[PDB]
């Protein structure tokens, strides 16, 4: 066919056709070129006509890239962003676009009984004809031809739904830096792409009118700010900025540290004047309530400048709010040579599928006119390429992980060209993975793309440890090497030290076995009332709501009160569960402040670290609430048993083994067993940890009762006649009667010892040494009522921010995850019998 | 559910809760079954001063959930904040 | 069935391939089946094991597993719906076979291929893409020498064919 015409036109000019035929529909498409013969000179015989070239070069892109369907309008305004189309993402498109880029990861390919995955690559495909949009307005006039693709960037909108095989998507993409670099016109593009209105990904591009250009005047940037932390300490501070006539603060509350988002627009009258800059933002601040109210605006405008001020400013006295946190040292992902890839022979697959059909990529006659070393191939396949490598070789060949990935055409490859690529995890960002890549030219070593990709984590999940797990020096590294860890440690003892009198890291660091708490001067009476407040209840035989006092050994002549524990304070309830709960929140921020936190997590604690839990992920209350709830629980279930002389109880907790009475002995066996001896002994005894399954379970009750189960799986092992065993031998209400002729002879030892029996070790029971209490029995069902009201005074119900609660957390009440349905409400009050959840639940229309 | 609906369902039912937990057995197996059936975490990170619940979770797999990892290629890795310090911060020797 | 018990059906794993008593061929999906055989992993023991002291009954399973170099799973419902189409093509052609001459056995049902009231390449590819292989019960011979043309030949199929008629005298 075709593909160079060469004519004469009207008298001394002469018109250079440059024909390109595989277009949209594959109709023929003239390049007209013009050059003005002159025979007067025969230096230079003939000249170019310079004048309306590229708009001869853009209407040709504009047929080529749009057909000549529609007109070719170059009345395009800058400032508005550029709409697309809505276009049905079906199954064919997918298989195609798949193959023509040769991604084989299975989420993609249709398989019944799964939903058909697209590509995140696609929504070029999808955008290409509103991205390109932007580079056409009469404002950005150059060399049309002597265009490059320059880098390109996917960014996932976090909780974002990947595309199915039935979207209907659109597209919208508005245009941001245009701005006359040494090397020519940059021109970057960000398209926010649609799905039933609501924005999916985004997509930035970034292209280059090599060559120079000096039209500053339609030259400009829009840039949004990294968000800055600014901490105010002295009182010159406040001032300082409030002096900022650009500052303007808008609520008069006080503020201790403040987080400036800002975002900027720049436009340019020389290589570095700024003829103008409008620079507004927020300014935020964070509330204990972690509620955060934006204080004021900043608006700085001014004209001929040489920077940014309120950046300036924000750099130099405050530190960003960052999200890239990098190791001091990357880890390589894989290792040899397996990450090596090959260019396509032709680029005209990748046209026809990806709509692009810029001639650079599939016509030898423009790839030379360019000058450039032939038709290279498509960047935007070359993207996708090295996409759909990491896909697999960096995220395990699992799809949905890859969350954002940008890259640098920092090279061309010719077809056909074998490419090796390294990859490379340097970083962390919000508890995704930072992947670093180089795709070199394998025959010549020099590097074609350099990219970054964000893939997230494994599904992950964080359970919390519960008490028992106890020792002297938790974190203390951590506490020294961490700083944000420090700050936690720090920012509560201080709060102890000033409202109770000790100081946990002291308790934590030299466990001792007693503490002498002092009420001095006027802050030491302005401690012992804060002991004296403490006003704890214990429903009795009266049932009356006795808001009775824990320490009666406090008023207001006692001077000072001293704590006791023969084996350390460090294992007195009211001690060890602050400090367990400090240790395990101070090594969550830590953890944190790496970035290392998915956000689809799901966490949960044992009957400790669930309050550590619901403080750390879901920030229910501030540190110096969540201690102050931790200490009074600790003493409300400590004060909760009647003593002896010696403070110790009648009552105790033992882990028992299902397995090592009998591997016939199930999770059925010592649940009846506990049932049969608890219902005829007439005492309490439960099982309060189901931990493992015939493994580890923890029964709480009187020492009585758990004597007598202690000796009746004892006999019954030594027996080895299991009441499962006997169901096959005897019916289910003989069994009941078997089962009491052994209950009684061993609780007769029961009553055998004296009654606070030290409980021993069973063949297959090991006692919980060192608690007395039976904690998560109904026995402690008396006291709840106190620590319920306590709770709903110490958590402000504005911090309850349940969307993170639904799903991702699992009670220890009700083990299945937390959320707020209406068989949830039926389910936990059917458990726990209570008043306000029933009383919700009968009225319970009140929702939608 | 309006935002400020739900957030007072969702705080009166935290707080009962948490306030009859104390009270109430720790229903831990099923929480497992949950987390790891239901959810089909791979990596579980256990916070604390001893892997307490570490032993407790290599247990449960191993009685459990060994053909449901087979059945579906689950490669869970167990972790905890004591002795694996280089293996949770990514930046392990 | 254990396997199975975890996955839905169209993950399910069939049996495909009986090359004899103690030499069958799986097939499904490939992770589903890398699963299978990490279940096997777990309820085997290695080679070099040395149950020797240890009595019989109480011995552990010894086996040999790995994936033949095959890319379709063949014989199999998994494919249940290409029957359709190659048949289809097949009409789009003049694709068929005349009456035989010396009788063929089937592989699934064992028949001769001679008594055939449906044309023979309809009834092949049923016998290729979906209905498994009962290769012994195919092969039951009434015959003295077994030429194999296939591939691989020492690694071919008539090795194991061999070892399946050991004793038969061929």
């Amino acid at each position: 066919l075709p593909v160079v015409e060469i004519e004469l036109v009207k008298p001394n000019t002469i018109q250079l056709s440059l024909i390109e035929h595989r277009t949209a529909d594959t109709n023929p498409v003239a390049l007209p070129f013009l050059y003005k013969y002159n025979p007067a000179d025969g230096f230079a015989p003939i000249l170019e006509i310079m004048e309306d070239r590229n708009e001869r070069i853009k209407e040709f892109y504009w047929k080529l890239w749009f057909g000549s369907s529609v007109p070719y309008s170059n009345d395009i305004n800058v400032e508005k962003a550029i709409l697309g189309d809505e276009i049905t993402i079906s199954s064919q498109t997918i298989s195609e676009f798949t193959h023509a880029i040769g991604n084989k990861c299975d989420a993609f390919v249709d398989r019944p009984g799964k939903a058909t995955l697209a590509p995140m690559d696609f929504a070029i495909v999808i955008g290409w004809k509103a991205i390109i949009k932007a580079i056409f307005p009469k404002s950005v006039d150059g060399d049309l031809l002597k265009l490059v693709h320059l880098s390109n960037g996917y960014k996932m909108i976090t909780g974002a739904a990947p595309l199915k095989k039935g979207d209907v998507v659109s597209t919208k993409a508005e245009i941001k830096a245009v701005l006359n670099q040494p090397s020519g016109k940059l021109v970057e593009v960000v398209g926010t792409i649609y799905r039933e209105g609501k924005p999916v990904m985004e997509v930035t591009s970034q292209f280059l009118y090599r060559g120079e250009y000096n039209d500053y005047c339609n030259t400009f940037q829009k840039v949004t700010e990294t968000p800055v932390q600014v901490a105010f300490k002295s009182a010159k501070d406040l001032a300082v900025l409030r002096s900022k006539e650009w500052f303007h603060l808008e609520k008069d509350v006080q503020f201790d540290v403040l987080t400036f988002r800002c975002e900027s627009t720049y436009k340019f009258k020389s290589a570095n004047v700024y003829s103008s800059i409008k620079t507004t933002g927020q300014v935020l601040l964070e509330l204990p309530t972690k509620e955060v109210i934006q204080v004021g605006s900043v608006d700085y405008e001014a004209g001929t400048s040489y920077g940014n001020p309120v950046t300036d400013y924000l750099s130099r006295n405050g530190k960003t709010i960052e999200e890239s946190v990098i190791f001091e040292n990357a880890i390589p992902l894989s290792s040899g040579e397996e990450l090596t890839s090959k260019a396509p022979g032709t680029n005209e697959p990748y046209a026809i599928v990806s709509g692009d059909y810029n001639p650079i990529h599939v016509s030898r006659v423009f790839a030379a006119y360019a000058k450039l070393p032939g038709t290279i191939t498509h960047g935007m396949y070359s993207s996708a390429s090295i996409r759909a490598l990491v896909e697999e070789w960096a995220a395990n060949n699992v799809a949905a992980r890859v969350r954002a990935f940008k890259c640098d055409f920092v090279g061309m490859v010719l077809p056909n060209d074998t490419l090796q690529t390294t990859m490379e995890h340097v970083g962390m960002i919000n508890g995704r993975k930072i992947i670093k890549v180089e795709t070199r030219n394998v025959e010549t070593e020099l590097p074609v793309l350099i990219g970054e990709a964000e893939i997230e984590q494994p599904t992950t999940t964080y359970v919390f440890t519960g008490q028992g797990s106890q020792e002297q020096g938790m974190g203390m590294e951590l506490y020294n090497s961490s700083e944000v860890a420090r700050e936690v440690w720090d920012k509560a003892d201080r709060h102890f030290v000033n409202n109770y009198g000790f100081s946990i890291l002291d308790i934590v660091q030299n466990n001792p076995n007693e503490l002498t708490i002092h009420f001095g001067g006027a802050k030491g009476r302005a401690i012992r009332d804060n002991y004296i407040g403490m006003m704890f209840e214990t429903i009795g035989e009266d049932g009356a709501l006795k808001s009775e006092k824990i320490f009666k050994d406090i008023d207001e002549t006692t001077t000072s009160y001293t704590f006791v524990s023969p084996t350390g304070l460090l294992s007195a309830t009211q001690f060890t569960q602050p400090a367990l709960t400090l240790m395990e929140k101070a090594a969550y921020e830590d953890i944190k402040s790496k970035g290392l936190i998915p956000s689809d997590i799901m966490f949960a604690g044992h009957s400790l670290g669930e309050y550590s839990a619901l403080s750390s992920l879901a920030n229910v209350m501030p540190i110096e609430s969540l201690v102050d709830v931790v200490f009074y629980r600790g003493m409300t279930m400590q004060v909760a048993v009647p003593r002896d002389e010696l403070g110790r109880s009648n009552y105790g907790m033992v882990a028992v083994n299902p397995s090592r009475v009998s591997a016939t002995f199930d999770d059925s066996a010592l649940r009846f067993v506990v049932d049969e001896v608890a219902n005829k002994t007439k005492w309490l005894l439960e099982i309060v940890n189901y931990n493992v399954e015939n493994q580890q379970y923890v029964a709480a009750g009187d020492l009585r009762a758990l004597d007598t189960l202690t000796n009746v799986l004892n006999v019954l092992k030594i027996n080895k006649i299991d009441i499962v065993k006997l169901q096959e031998q005897m019916s289910i209400e003989k069994v009941k009667e078997h089962l009491y002729e052994i209950v009684d002879e061993v609780a007769a030892k029961s009553l055998a010892k004296p009654q606070p029996i030290d409980l021993e070790r069973g063949f297959a029971v090991i006692p919980l040494k060192g608690i007395s209490v039976p904690f998560h029995s109904s026995y402690l069902m008396s006291g709840v009522k106190p620590f319920q009201r306590f709770l709903c005074k110490k958590i402000p119900k504005s911090s309850v921010k349940p969307q993170d609660l639904i799903g991702k957390y699992i009670p220890n009440l009700t083990a299945k995850p937390f959320e707020l349905t209406k068989e949830y409400f039926q389910s936990v009050y059917d458990l726990t019998k209570s008043e306000k959840i029933k009383s919700i639940l009968d009225n319970w229309e009140q929702y939608e | 559910m309006k935002p400020e609906i739900e957030q007072e369902l969702s705080h009166t039912l935290l707080t009962e809760l948490l306030a009859y937990q104390f009270a109430s057995p720790v229903r831990w197996i099923e929480t497992q079954d949950v987390f790891l059936k239901q959810h089909n975490t791979e990596r579980i990170i256990e916070i604390g001063p001893s892997p307490t619940l570490a032993g407790m979770a290599n247990r449960t797999i191993k009685a459990k959930y060994e053909s449901y990892d087979a059945a579906l290629s689950l490669q869970r890795q167990v972790l905890c904040y004591s002795k694996d310090a280089k293996e949770i911060y990514y930046k392990p020797d | 069935e254990q396997t199975n018990s975890h996955l839905p059906r169209e993950k399910h794993i069939a049996i495909s391939l009986i090359n004899g008593a103690r030499n069958l061929v799986l097939s499904g999906p490939p992770e589903s089946l890398y699963g299978f055989n990490l279940n096997l992993r777990n309820q085997k023991a290695p080679m070099g094991l040395d149950q020797s002291r240890v009595p019989f009954s109480e011995r552990k399973l010894k086996c040999s597993n790995r994936f033949l170099p095959i890319f379709a799973p063949f014989h199999s419902h998994l494919l249940a719906d290409a029957t359709e189409l190659i048949l289809d093509d097949v009409k789009e052609h003049g694709l068929s076979f005349e009456g035989l001459k010396i009788p063929v056995y089937d592989t699934f049902d064992g028949s001769d291929f001679q008594a055939l009231k449906e044309p023979i390449i309809d009834r092949v590819v049923k016998l290729i893409t979906e209905l498994p292989v009962h290769w012994e019960e195919a092969t039951n011979h009434k015959a003295t020498h077994i030429l194999d043309f296939g591939p691989g030949g020492v690694s071919g199929l008539g090795v194991l064919t061999h070892r399946n008629k050991e004793g038969t005298g061929a």
